[PDB]
DNA sequence: ATCTGACACGTGCCTGGAGACTAGGGAGTAATCCCCTTGGCGGTTAAAACGCGGGGGAGAATCCGTACGTGCGTTTAAGCGGTGCTAGAGCTGTC
DNA sequence: GACAGCTCTAGCACCGCTTAAACGCACGTACGGATTCTCCCCCGCGTTTTAACCGCCAAGGGGATTACTCCCTAGTCTCCAGGCACGTGTCAGAT
């Protein structure tokens, strides 16, 4: 989102209702680059010391996370919608992911 | 018997045999491969490209746009039941 | 999920644990969910770099390349039709932040 | 890679209509794995007997992938391209 | 369940809270095999006529059918305890199979 | 599932739909739960013949037997570990009923 | 209206792609044995469908505390960009 | 495929600077939880119809099995031109 040349197509401050539309319209992934090489290298550092990561290797580790986390929770919020409730809790989450893996 | 051309243009398809050959000979699934066996894997990508390029193109053309982009090739799965069940496990790029 | 997450390790910002709700569709979100949204940023990063190590170290390199992930992202049995080239970068691209 | 040839598609259906280069790479990759799916389920078709790959066995791999609707019209089109091939060796 | 041998828990008009623990305890499976031949013949004949079906996959072929009806219903119910309910109506099942295939 | 029931083919008889119910724990179920468990039976069973059908085709045979819904259970990545043999059924098995 | 920089276009080439025997294997065909599949019939009889009071689960309406949307400001750090360094990929050539 | 050596594309680091963006806080309103009440429909039990399954039977259709014949395709050599990278114009689209 905050990468130049990129079709964030937001416009600063936003009510919810308009995230909703906005987020439905751009392409870019909503991870900062700096933060998820940070994460990347940190669990890399706890089985091999001293791993450099390419940086087509992190764009390709992103699109992979970003993807299969809105899934789970397009899958998330079936189950709210389904328990006759408009808020997604923690307990709606847990569950999406233990009617995959479990 | 026609050598006035490649495999593809010998069955009238764009998609070209000799690269989905290469595809399905060195897969590591068998030994040996048929010529028939390489005509008709092409086809079946051929076939079924020109239906998501046709999707993509109504659905660019919708949008004022002249130029097919990641979104309007995700937005023309979606919106068919029966090409969505193929690749809907695939990642549609975030 | 509920215990992925531990103390002292970098973790997802909160605001973009709410903008993840947002592109899912979800018109209100409670207080409690960026714990399990933190756990599950960090569990697919932790198994998706598992795999991808493993592979680095049975080619005797000490960068993580492309093809490396992309092993990683097949051994899920998970297509992936984002390959990012030398091309990648040039606008509204999928790899953007 | 099937670049040239996705885009030599595009200009036959919709002769006014380009492609992003990021977007032909993405279909590229979609030829590819559609390539690796037939060709695995053929396999996955042949008998223990048999050990090569003939027209027939992409044929049913494709039926089996492609529901419904769309695959007997896969069918219909991968006949019609390996009859017009086996005419003009 | 009707068959000779063994694998049946209990019969006798027997009550529904104590066919949970019975089932539980049972290794047959549990749809007619002559209704399932008719059905898996009927299936073929739709499509291919004058199909003989093996009696070794005839079994095989109901193995795996419960396996993956059981493993749907089991999802089921937990969105019907996570909707804070105790009884499986139709539309938990259809969220469970909207759950995973859609 | 809902309307992959169709009038004028067999189905699974009403009380063995609620056999498979109590199978997976469920105390109670409604009156309109025959309808949704016919049909995935009917899908997955029509799922199963359809491919084991071009198997036995391809192999010129006219008799789907085991070696042909074999090849059909895994190339739907579903790993079976119940193949029958010629002293399957014994005293107490999984395949009886 | 005004950039811009990404896509269309022109060029060099070399490695992918096609053509022509060869022969050996694997696919196809046909006859024969007999194993296993369909059909069914007497009887069972356990299971399935049907019907009838009766209570527990779900739905509806009301009330409310508290947890979340939302402006507003303060605070922190992600990114351009440019720079420079150098750790380490790529390729070549045995053995 | 392991190992060594030369070359050089690219990943790390950092400083300047910007500035979009994240965090926190006060105000208020919508909403899920709690409660009561009521409806209705599903579990429990008895009865009756009915079809799945035993044994045991028989005919026979097609799965294995073997042997013969021959279609074609991996292999080797030769030739060639088509798609891909490099560099550059210029117009589709965001602002």
């Amino acid at each position: 989102c905050r990468q130049k040349g990129a079709g964030s197509a937001g416009t600063g401050s936003e009510t919810n209702s308009q995230e909703v539309r906005s987020q439905m319209r751009s392409t870019c992934l909503i991870i900062p680059k700096e933060r998820f090489r940070t994460m990347a290298k940190e669990i890399s550092k706890k089985e091999g010391h001293d791993v450099h990561i390419a940086e087509a290797a992190l764009d390709m580790l992103q699109v992979i996370v970003e993807s299969c986390t809105v899934r789970l929770l397009e899958k998330a919020l079936v189950i709210t919608y389904s328990g006759k409730r408009t808020r997604v809790t923690s307990k709606d989450i847990e569950t999406a992911f233990m009617l995959e893996h479990g | 018997e026609s050598k006035e051309g490649s495999r593809s243009s010998k069955a009238k398809l764009q998609i070209s045999v000799a690269r989905s050959e290469r595809l399905l000979r060195e897969h590591g699934g068998c030994s040996r491969v048929s010529e028939g066996a390489a005509v008709a894997l092409a086809a079946a990508i051929e076939y079924f490209m020109g239906e998501v390029l046709e999707l993509a193109g109504n659905a660019a053309r919708d949008s004022k746009k002249v130029r097919i982009s990641v979104k309007h090739i995700t937005l023309a799965i979606q919106n068919d039941a029966a090409l969505f069940a193929v690749v809907g496990k695939g990642v549609f790029s975030g | 999920l509920a215990d992925h997450v531990s103390v002292g390790e970098t973790q997802i910002p909160k605001a973009s644990t709410q903008h993840l709700l947002r592109k899912a569709g979800s018109l209100s979100a409670a207080g409690d969910t960026e714990v399990p949204i933190r756990g599950f940023v960090h569990m697919k990063l932790h198994k998706l770099v598992q795999k991808s190590l493993l592979a680095m170290q049975l080619a005797k390199r000490k960068t993580i390349m492309k093809s490396d992930v992309k092993k990683a992202a097949e051994l899920m049995h998970l297509p992936v039709f984002a390959i990012p080239t030398k091309d990648s970068g040039a606008k509204g691209s999928v790899f953007l932040s | 890679n099937f670049r040239l040839g996705l885009r030599n598609m595009l200009a036959q259906i919709h002769p006014d209509i380009s492609v992003q280069t990021e977007a032909l790479s993405e279909l590229s990759n979609i030829a590819v794995f559609l390539g690796k799916k037939i060709s695995h389920g053929a396999v996955t078709l042949l008998p223990e007997g048999t050990k090569t790959i003939k027209s027939s066995a992409v044929l049913l791999a494709a039926g089996d992938l492609y529901g419904k609707d769309l695959g007997r019209h896969a069918v219909g089109e991968m006949t019609k391209a390996v009859t017009r091939y086996g005419s003009a060796k």
